[PDB]
């Protein structure tokens, strides 16, 4: 049993790493989604204008 | 948010001067059609005076 929950203690870092790895590119990827929305409402803007 | 002022500044903007470049040519009617009333109601009223 001692060696199964240390198996689930490694696994459990693992877990934990993966969901840190998750979440960090998933806000980049909303801070690149950011990015992206402002760059094209930035042409948005000439083409409302002139529109 | 300027981005939506400038579609609100173009809509609003161009309904009023629509409006108001319109009424120019309704106010161009009044004048001529005052010009051309007047010496038309003129013939009438000095063909009726005699």
């Amino acid at each position: 049993l001692a060696i199964e929950i240390t198996t689930n203690s490694q696994e459990a870092a693992a877990k934990h790493e993966a969901q840190r790895l998750e979440q960090e590119a998933r806000g980049r990827l909303e801070r690149q989604k950011i990015l992206d929305q402002s760059e094209a409402e930035k042409a948005r803007k000439e083409l409302l204008e002139l529109e | 948010a300027m981005s939506m002022a400038v579609e609100s500044t173009g809509n609003a903007k161009a309904e009023a001067e629509s409006r108001a470049e319109a009424a120019r040519i309704e106010g161009e009617g009044s004048v001529l059609q005052a010009k051309l009333k007047a010496q038309a109601l003129a013939i009438e009223t000095e063909a009726e005076l005699e």
